[PDB]
Order: C-alpha cells, then structure tokens, then sequence
C-alpha cells in the first residue's frame, strides 16, 4: 500500500495545454497545465495520504 | 630527368597513362556544394505528449 | 451494455476521424497546403546524377 501511494503521489502528470491545436477559430489564449509534479522534501513525503 | 628528351615516346605515353586516368578519376568522382566541414553531431529526440 | 439491452459503442461518446498525428505544424506553399521531403545524399555519390 506504501508503495503504490508513492507511486500514485509521486508522479509527473501531464497537464496538456488550455487551447492547443487543433484549436478552435478565433482562439486567443495558450498555456499550459500544470496538474502534478515530483515531491522535493522529506516533508512534502511524509505527507503523502495514505488512507 | 634529362633523359626523356631522348625518349620523347615516353614521355607522349605518360602524358597519354595521365589523360586517361584523368578520365577515369572524372567518370567516378563524388561531387558536391561543400564537402564534410561542421564536426560530427549526434541528435537525440524524444517525445512527451502533453 | 446497459441493464437496458442498448448497446454503448464508441461512436456514442466520441468521433471517431481519421485526424494528423502531430497537429502543430502548419505548412502552405504559396498559401496553399503542402508537405515537403530533404533530401540528404550519400557519401561517394555524384550530386548531378542523384
Ligand atoms: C614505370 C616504372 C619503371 C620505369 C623505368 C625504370 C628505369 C628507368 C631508366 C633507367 C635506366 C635507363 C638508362 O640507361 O638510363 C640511365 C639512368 O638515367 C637516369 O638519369 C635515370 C632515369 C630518370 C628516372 C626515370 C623516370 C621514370 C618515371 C616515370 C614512371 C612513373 C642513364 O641514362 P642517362 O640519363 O645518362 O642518358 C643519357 C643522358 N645523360
Ligand atoms: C639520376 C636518376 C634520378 C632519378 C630521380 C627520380 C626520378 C623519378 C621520380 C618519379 C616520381
């Protein structure tokens, strides 16, 4: 369970991007979205939910 | 040397064995704008959709 | 399948077209749609005759 909780809350999510092609005509906004990202300390860790 | 003024058939053969080979480098020779002049590169590409 | 008996198929939920693969690209010639290809050469190779 430990494992995959990690596995699952340590992850690289790829957002994708708020108008991206094929986009719609008269479209005047691009970004990218950001959803997840890997864990950077120990505390960002020990927080991870596991039930 | 000096001796091929005495021969002057030597001299017209060799002048005929260059010719021809002339030719032949001519028939079979690679040719292009520039030759091999930026140093080696090597290109890794990987994709991430999204 | 529903408890219904209707079947669910993909076209119900989604359209289905035969679309690009990279869609970031867009290409025209004199304003008009076009695909090119380079071509590299060969080592050895004469460039006229290629
Ligand atoms: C093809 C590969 C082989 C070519 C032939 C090799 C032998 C060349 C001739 C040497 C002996 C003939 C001979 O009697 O010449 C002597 C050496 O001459 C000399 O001075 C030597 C000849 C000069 C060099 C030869 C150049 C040939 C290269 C072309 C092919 C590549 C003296 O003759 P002499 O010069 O006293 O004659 C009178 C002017 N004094
Ligand atoms: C006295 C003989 C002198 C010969 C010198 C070399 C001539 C042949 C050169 C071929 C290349």
């Amino acid at each position: 369970d430990v494992i995959s909780q990690i596995k699952v809350q340590n992850n690289q999510i790829s957002g994708g991007q708020l108008g991206g092609m094929p986009q719609a005509a008269d479209q005047q906004l691009n970004a990218s979205i950001i959803v997840q990202t890997r864990l950077q300390t120990p505390e960002e860790f020990g927080k991870i939910l596991l039930k | 040397a000096n001796y091929f003024i005495d021969r002057p058939v030597f001299a017209w053969v060799l002048a005929i064995i260059m010719m021809l080979a002339g030719g032949l480098a001519i028939m079979n020779l690679p040719v292009a704008q520039y030759p091999q002049i930026a140093p080696p590169t090597i290109t890794v590409s990987a994709t991430y959709p999204g | 399948v529903q408890q219904d008996g209707s079947q669910v198929l993909l076209r119900d939920v989604a359209r289905v077209e035969l679309g690009a693969e990279d869609y970031s690209t867009v290409a025209r010639y004199n304003g008009k749609p076009a695909a090119g290809i380079a071509i590299k050469l060969a080592a050895g190779a004469n460039a006229l005759d290629t």
